[PDB]
């Protein structure tokens, strides 16, 4: 999961 | 409170000199980062393991640590737990079954 | 007769002295069947529940592993201004229904809060404040993640549960009795009772106090139910009496391993 940029 | 609540309890009900496994659980805290040591008369026990890390459904991590050991009538067992949220070391003394 | 396969990923900035900065622990229903970190770097079974595992299988879990540990150190390394050390943390899976019917689940969580969350039969995400909103906009404009995820909990989710199920039925059906102990400690005028329940297996259990046949829950104090490090459970129950008294108290044990009830006294 990218969750941050 | 997010400090850690601690139990300590034997795998098999306890019997002098009988062997057996001592377990300390430490449930319920944060951040992860904990020092959880069994003790025999305040001397850290040989060959402790310790569970990989995992937490509660309400994302509160836990940890059980367990050591082979043969309890002795004469010998106190406890559990040193430190934590960030703890000024101090807290001891959580082993209640044998007998 | 419905049955669960949930993991638990957790990512640390500060893990301690020796210990993995990224874990994951896989459990069917109340047993541990395996785990990955990042010191080993692999994924493996717990051998005692499930003892004859392909090659094949434990490739995939460990690359696929290996990717949930990248994202938690690019997230972990990315958090916004929103001291101290930081966790990420992870729980996802699946439930199957007796009816065959399939539930998911999916929730992250910063610094031990809530955070987002995603919920597979609506395709929806849930943010659990503004700074989580950033990300969900983001998750959802993309288009992306909802499909894969949807595929992983109501699809591969499923198909390892059952994978699970059967490769590790023996030891999930065994059951394991429990070993009571009762015991009492005469503190100035009171007399603690206590009730152990050691080493049983599933993990339910019910444990009461009782006097002349009347359960006694008022001023009962209840342990909870915590881990022996071979897949057996352990629980407890105590009640303050007077010492006089300490002949009329029973604990009940109440087990699936028990055909019936177990009444114990000191
Ligand atoms: C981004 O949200 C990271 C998602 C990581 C998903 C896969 C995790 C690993 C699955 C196999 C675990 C094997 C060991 C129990
Ligand atoms: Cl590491
Ligand atoms: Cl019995
Ligand atoms: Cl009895
Ligand atoms: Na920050
Ligand atoms: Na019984």
């Amino acid at each position: 999961g990218i969750i941050f940029s | 409170d997010l400090t850690p609540k601690v139990q300590v309890y034997s795998r098999f009900p306890a019997s002098a000199g009988t062997k057996n496994v001592l377990n300390c659980f430490a449930a319920g805290f944060h951040p992860p980062k904990i020092s959880i040591t069994l003790m025999k008369d305040g001397v850290p026990m040989e060959g402790a393991q310790y569970s990989d890390m995992s937490f509660n459904d309400d994302w509160t991590f836990q940890r059980l640590v367990h050591a082979d050991f043969t309890p002795s009538s004469g010998s106190t067992y406890a559990c040193k737990v430190e934590h960030e949220t703890l000024k101090e070391p807290q001891v959580y003394k082993w209640d044998p079954e007998f | 007769g419905s049955h669960s396969l949930r993991y638990f990923l957790t990512g640390m900035t500060d893990p301690g002295p020796g210990m993995p900065r990224f874990v994951i622990v896989g459990y069917v229903d109340d047993k541990i069947f395996g785990t990955y970190n990042s010191k080993s770097r692999t994924a493996q079974p717990i051998v005692e529940m499930l003892p004859q595992e392909d090659q094949e299988h434990w490739d995939t879990q460990t690359q696929k592993a290996q990717g949930g540990e990248r994202d938690f150190d690019w997230n972990l390394n990315r958090l916004p201004e929103r001291k101290g050390s930081h966790t990420m943390q992870m729980m996802f899976g699946c439930d199957i229904l007796e009816d065959g019917s399939i539930r998911g689940y999916d929730q992250y969580a910063f610094d031990g809060r809530d955070f987002l969350a995603f919920d597979m039969d609506t395709m929806t995400f849930t943010a659990a404040d503004p700074v989580a909103e950033i990300t969900k906009r983001r998750w959802e404009t993309e288009g992306t993640y909802a499909e894969r995820w949807k595929h992983e909990l109501g699809t591969v989710c499923v198909q390892n549960l059952r994978r699970y199920l059967e490769h590790g039925k023996a030891a999930l059906k065994r059951r394991v009795q429990p070993e009571v102990r009762v015991w009492g400690k005469e503190a100035d005028g009171i007399l603690t009772l206590s009730c152990h329940a050691h080493g049983f297996y599933p993990r339910p259990i019910t444990i009461s106090w009782m006097k002349d046949g009347m359960v006694r829950d008022q001023e009962t104090r209840w342990g909870g139910i915590v881990p022996n490090s071979d897949g057996t459970y352990h629980a407890s129950a105590a009640i303050d009496v007077l010492p006089e008294d300490g002949d009329k108290y029973w604990c009940r044990v109440e087990h699936a391993s028990l055909p019936q009830p177990g009444l114990f006294s000191w």
